[PDB]
């Protein structure tokens, strides 16, 4: 039994907190460069279309925002109440994978379909975030090709890492307008008057303040939308001279294209770009890291390296907490030797810790289930349950050794009858007490239940098991050590 | 819950004075999620106490009997709140679980004092105020030391782990609340009503 | 203690009774709330140079807020997001558990040693520095029935009304408005500007 | 902390009297000890680089990053960080008949980084396809760039 | 309370390590300085007109 | 500006943005009689000595 | 000490990207005092045992 509970512990996948079904969701849209406010309002609307026609029975309302910026587009989807989306063909786990894989077709729009990483910021899980830092003078350049080869090296071990991309922006096209000094002093205008005009107009200007209806609001200055669509139309623009002719931007400024980044990240001082990722489905969050640790040292020199987010967690687990586990074990058994007098009686006791264990890992395993919070503070709780079971047991068996004078073998099993019904019922009503933990539907469900199958199978396991281990626990232990 | 309570409050002194035609939706409220979060497990207290207390007729086939371990539910339970504000914790999600945990590690404390008892009258026919002295005089270092072992088992746990650990010390600190309520009742009114009410 | 409170019943009860009361009023004050606390602490800086690019933002207003960053307690790290829509966003994190309010303050402090370098039109843009999760807590959608009213006039309006009044609320750390206030716009017209001869 | 809160409010209620060439140099308030904690010397063994160099390299890669850890409370670094030095000459100056202020403004005048707009960006026309920021003007990288002014 | 942990030495044994564990612990975790901050606070405040 | 120098702007080196400062040469403020070798332009073109 | 031990952390990250020929100095050191002090006050106390 000890051996198939550590197969079992090792076999069961690990996790932090369920995603519980918030009755809302979010989509993100992300459109490619420049891309114009109509092409993501037109994709949002696609959405939109989807989750109102092809979805009724259970949306209610999207509140789609476009902006910040032209590019980008983000829907807050609502859901119907949950007694009116009955099924797991209702919940969010299948609207979102349906969602998504309808949108799989949309040409040039990465978007996506996500639900409420549990709680607020609290999205310390799904794989890492991986920083590349510029710790020299390379720039930007050398910084997107260095970004470039750990891309590229990342996705050629798919058997260790996957998901290996930028979460930042690539470099787009940039409209550059070299105005010639010289040229602007000869011809006798201000280059003041130039850089504010082609400011103003282009990117509009926060003059003053006025008073609209009591309220204290802004005046901007800005050309109308017809005049600064287009390259030509900086050709449109005049500035008065020194003597007073009117002078074209032509005349002076010699405009041409570029390519600059949109989004340049910064990581604590020093130029940097932030690379996300997941780990292999069957690999560690751990190992992806050291991977990830090992392609960036393959790196151009002048680049180093830094984990952030959901990568300074950090450590340890499970790595440090069967420390927690032993040193409470240790305490535990303390205890134990100081009730009954003795160092080799609370073995008898300690050793019904497994009996549960293999309850709660037989449970979570045969149900998808997974070892999380939840599961383990039911484990705790499991194990502190049986261990009260058993310890009422010896306990009652030595007193009927230190009062009476009755022999171990008469002791235990006179003592366990004297045990046995209250055992019973406390075992029977608490495994019919989480009951409805581990049947509820819908509904903060995902807690109720990884709270409830471990517990229950455990206190199972533990209560039919001990009450056949226990007494041969102790007479074990009662005759090796005398 | 206090800020989008008091948002709704801020919001009311605008709606009467709204122009033609503006309506305010919630397009995003990730607040009666935890609404019908925390009431869906005072839901599974209640049904706990039920079942535990159809086990226990099942059992001792006393209406009064039966009772005791009832009573001594809520004690430890509201208890475990009070103590849950003199140390600065919340009643999220976390410590209501910890709360239902907490019923088994409660009603074990219970049964095994009343059954004891009980069991001591099935045998010696002792009168329940003499049978219940002689029991939980026989049963109180038990009890005790039960206490210890299993405040052992659960405080550890509240160190450390940072954002993870942080749940951890939520649910460590409400159920070791729960335990030392538990035996100190196990002490103080189980015995006195397993010495009035038991016939 | 048992056979004392065995012969005392009514004082038991008076135990018990004291607790239920107790925890019935630490039901009533305690906050319910989903977990706890549990994110670390993350102070925001937010800028926005009107009409400028990436670079142009980067080396003139981040660059310019990153070296007179430091000197600040428990500061975890920093990372700062230049938009070119002319935006800045630095966004420090400090380690669990720590004073939230001094944690800004700190950062305002070593901010304003910078703010005379910051260009005119971002100063009078103006800085903000908030103290907030990025998760949002609940959203207040506000619609138009009659159709009399445009999303600009009703941004407007929940700008005008809603927002300022509701954003002074406390615990609300930062509304991101999804429209924008109303401002007088003047679009100039190059060619009747040249006509007059006007810059 | 509330101790220098307090004091870099009272501070900021005269900033806006200190002179323009103070706000811009900048205050700075910190809450220290008068006594050194460690203090890390920087050498060259390969004689390449001279002091001003190291003590650029430490300002421009080490101080900075050095003094946002938690308990430092002030880094007095022991050198200068790089800046464009122009060494103005007034014989030349006087003979091509200029003073140190066109100098000054000619630098705030080629030495600049404006903001100018995007191509097309919001509002736009209806059917607009095109959306891309603008560069005009940017900072100065070199000595060359500065000598050409 | 003598001849009742004198009737039981583990109990005795558990306190004891129990204390020497908790030590144990808070000498890890405690910080080493020289001595106490003692000086009082001093906030500075800096200028440079050129 | 010639005797005290004068932060002007800012610049960029190596992606850092750090000061520029103009300040006359040694040679020319090390001595009183210096003063002397200053001009500066009057309002209609001619150069006045310190 | 956790600052001047936090020192070689945040350091240790450039070292290995210093230009040719740049090498560090601890020209003063007021901590390895305390430790050669408190681990002398340790040894006492052993000894006294």
């Amino acid at each position: 039994i000890v051996v198939g509970m550590a197969y079992l512990f090792v076999r069961l996948p690990s996790s932090f907190l369920p995603d519980e079904d918030q009755g809302v969701f979010m989509t993100m849209v992300q459109l490619p460069a420049g891309a114009t406010q109509e092409r993501t309002q037109k994709v949002l609307n696609e959405v939109t279309h989807y989750y109102l026609t092809k979805e009724k029975n259970n949306v209610e309302s999207v509140f789609a925002v476009n902006g910040g910026g032209q590019n980008t587009g983000i829907a807050f989807v609502s859901l119907k109440d949950w007694a009116d989306r009955p099924g797991e063909e209702n919940k969010v786990e299948a609207i979102t994978m349906r969602a998504t894989r309808a949108f799989s077709q949309i040409k040039d729009a990465m978007v996506f379909a996500f639900n409420l990483p549990a709680i607020v910021e609290l999205g310390t899980a799904t794989g890492f975030d991986f920083e590349l830092i510029d710790q020299a003078g390379l720039g930007h350049e050398k910084l997107t090709q260095a970004r470039n080869q750990l891309l590229a090296e990342a996705a050629k071990h798919p058997d260790m890492l996957t998901s290996v991309r930028p979460n930042g922006l690539e470099d787009t096209p940039q409209f550059k307008i070299d105005i010639d000094q010289e040229k602007a002093q000869a011809l006798g205008v201000s280059i003041n008057d130039i850089n504010t005009t082609l400011g103003a107009a282009w990117g509009g200007s926060y003059v003053n303040d006025f008073i609209d209806r009591g309220r204290v609001k802004k005046v901007y200055v800005m050309s109308e939308a017809k005049y600064r669509m287009l390259p030509d139309d900086i050709g449109d623009w005049y500035v008065r001279a020194a003597d007073g002719q009117m002078v074209p931007f032509s005349a002076f400024s010699s405009s041409r294209w570029e390519y600059g980044s949109p989004r340049l990240e910064r990581y604590n001082g020093l130029p940097s770009m932030e690379i996300l990722g997941q780990a292999a489905p069957g690999k560690s969050t751990g190992e992806a890291m050291e991977l990830m640790e090992q392609l960036a040292s393959k790196l151009p020199t002048g680049v180093g390296y830094d984990w952030t987010g959901m990568s300074y967690q950090e450590r340890l687990s499970g790595n440090q907490a069967p420390s927690l586990y032993a040193i409470s074990l240790i305490v535990v058994f303390l205890c134990l030797a100081a009730l009954y007098e003795s160092w080799s009686i609370p073995f008898s006791v300690m050793l019904v810790v497994p009996l549960g264990v293999i309850g709660a890992l037989l449970a979570a395993t045969f149900r998808g289930l997974t070892n999380d919070v939840y599961f383990q503070v039911g484990l705790l709780t499991t194990i502190g349950l049986s261990a009260k079971n058993a310890i009422l047991i010896v306990e009652f068996a030595k007193d009927l050794m230190d009062k009476e004078g009755k022999g171990l073998i008469e002791a235990t099993l006179d003592a366990v009858r004297m045990r046995l019904r209250p055992i019973l019922m406390t075992s029977l009503a608490f495994i019919l007490g989480v009951m409805p933990l581990v049947i509820s539907t819908g509904a903060g469900s995902g807690a109720q239940n990884a709270v409830g199958t471990g517990v229950m199978g455990g206190m199972v396991t533990a209560t039919v098991l001990a009450i056949f281990f226990v007494p041969v626990f102790f007479v074990v232990v009662r005759r090796r050590f005398s | 819950l206090d800020t989008a309570a008091a948002i709704r409050a801020e919001l009311a002194k605008m709606e009467p004075f709204f122009p033609s035609g503006l309506k305010i939706v919630y397009p995003y409220d990730t607040t009666p999620f935890v609404k019908i979060s925390i009431h869906e497990v005072v839901k599974t207290l209640v049904e706990a106490i039920i079942l535990v207390f159809l086990v226990m007729y099942l059992f001792l086939q006393n209406f009064r009997a039966t009772l005791i371990p009832t009573i001594a539910v809520p004690v430890v339970l509201l208890g475990t709140f009070a103590v849950l504000a003199a140390f600065g914790f919340s009643i999220n999600t976390l410590t209501m679980f910890g709360m239902v945990l907490a019923i088994g590690l409660l009603v074990d404390d219970a049964i095994v004092v009343v059954e004891n008892v009980e069991r001591v009258m099935a045998e010696e026919g002792l009168p329940p105020k003499e049978a219940t002295r002689k029991s939980m005089g026989q049963i109180q270092g038990a009890l005790v030391g039960i206490a210890m072992v299993l405040s052992a088992v659960f405080v550890p746990m509240a160190f450390f782990g940072g954002s993870t650990g942080a749940i951890y010390r939520q649910f460590s600190i409400t159920i070791v609340s729960a335990m030392a309520l538990s035996v100190l009742v196990a002490l103080i009114l189980t015995p006195a009503l397993c010495a009035t009410m038991l016939k | 203690m048992p056979n004392f409170f065995i012969d005392r019943p009514i004082f038991a009860w008076v135990i018990a009774i004291i607790i239920m009361l107790a925890g019935g009023l630490a039901i009533l004050k305690l906050p319910v709330a989903q977990y706890p606390t549990i994110a670390p602490p993350a102070v925001t800086i937010s800028a926005s140079y009107p009409g400028a690019d990436a670079k142009t933002v980067q080396d003139t207003v981040t660059q310019v807020i990153e070296q007179n960053m430091n000197g600040i307690d428990n500061l975890m790290y920093m990372s700062s997001n230049s938009d070119s829509t002319g935006t800045v966003q630095i966004t420090l994190t400090f380690e669990s558990g720590t004073d939230a309010d001094i944690a800004q303050v700190q950062v305002q402090n070593k901010l304003q040693l910078a703010m005379p370098l910051l260009p005119q039109e971002v100063q009078q843009q103006g800085v903000s520095v908030e103290k907030s999760s990025s998760s949002f807590l609940m959203v207040v959608g506000v619609i138009n029935t009659d159709g009399t009213m445009t999303q600009e006039d009703i941004s407007d309006y929940v700008a005008a009304n809603m927002k300022d009044a509701i954003s002074r609320t406390s615990g609300v750390g930062d509304v991101q408005l999804f429209g924008s206030q109303y401002a007088m716009r003047i679009w100039m017209n190059p060619n009747e500007l040249n006509k007059f001869q006007l810059t | 902390d509330i101790a220098q809160v307090q004091v870099q409010n009272k501070l900021q209620l005269a900033m806006p009297l200190l002179p323009q060439e103070v706000q811009q140099q900048g205050v700075s308030v910190e809450k220290s000890s008068s006594s050194f904690l460690m203090v890390v010397g920087v050498i060259n063994t390969d004689g390449t680089m001279t002091q001003e160099d190291i003590s650029d390299y430490v300002a421009a890669n080490m101080k900075d990053a050095i003094s946002r850890t938690s308990g430092v409370g002030d880094v007095q670094l022991f050198g200068s960080q790089y800046a464009m030095r122009i060494w103005m000459n007034p014989n030349e100056l006087n003979k091509f008949q200029l003073t140190p202020v066109d100098v000054i403004t000619a630098i705030k005048a080629q030495n600049a980084q404006v903001a100018a707009g995007q191509l097309g960006g919001t509002p736009p026309v209806k059917g607009q396809q095109l959306n891309a920021s603008i560069i005009a003007q940017t900072r100065l990288t070199s000595t060359e760039e500065f000598g050409k002014i």
